[PDB]
């Protein structure tokens, strides 16, 4: 979607469940972007 | 390693650095807009 | 050799980088963005192939 061809930038929305099978899968995803900044 | 990932990675990184080409956005940025996302 | 268009300095370097890399016999790995154009780069580099062999 988000592409050099978009003047109108992007809306960016992530619909996350409360505190069920949420938390592991984000937190998870948190450390997997600290490597991959890190990288 | 996990605990040795410091050496390891100071002397690996640098030891690949020459085999890889590693870009980031923000010199493009100038003719990029703005990229945000909001958790819900 | 490109007939699309012209290309940028981005472009420019990684397509010389895969040259330069490509002259001295090794391979290497792309870790660029999506949105940079590699398709372009990389059939950009087979028409920087002139070398002939």
């Amino acid at each position: 979607a988000h592409r050099l061809g978009q003047t109108k930038q992007v809306t960016v929305y992530r619909l996350i469940c409360k505190g069920t099978i949420e938390e592991r899968i984000l937190q998870r995803a948190k450390e997997k972007s600290e490597i991959q900044r890190m990288v | 390693k996990s605990a040795i990932d410091e050496n390891q990675l100071s002397r690996l990184h640098m030891i690949l650095k020459p085999f890889m080409l590693r870009r980031i956005k923000k010199d493009v940025e100038n003719e990029l807009s703005d990229k945000i996302e909001i958790l819900m | 050799t490109i007939f699309n268009g012209k290309l940028k300095g981005y472009q420019l370097k990684g397509m010389n980088w895969l040259a330069n890399l490509y002259e001295q016999g090794i391979n290497g790995i792309l870790a660029d963005e999506m949105g940079l154009g590699k398709t372009v780069q990389s059939i950009a580099l087979l028409a920087h192939l002139a070398e002939r062999e």
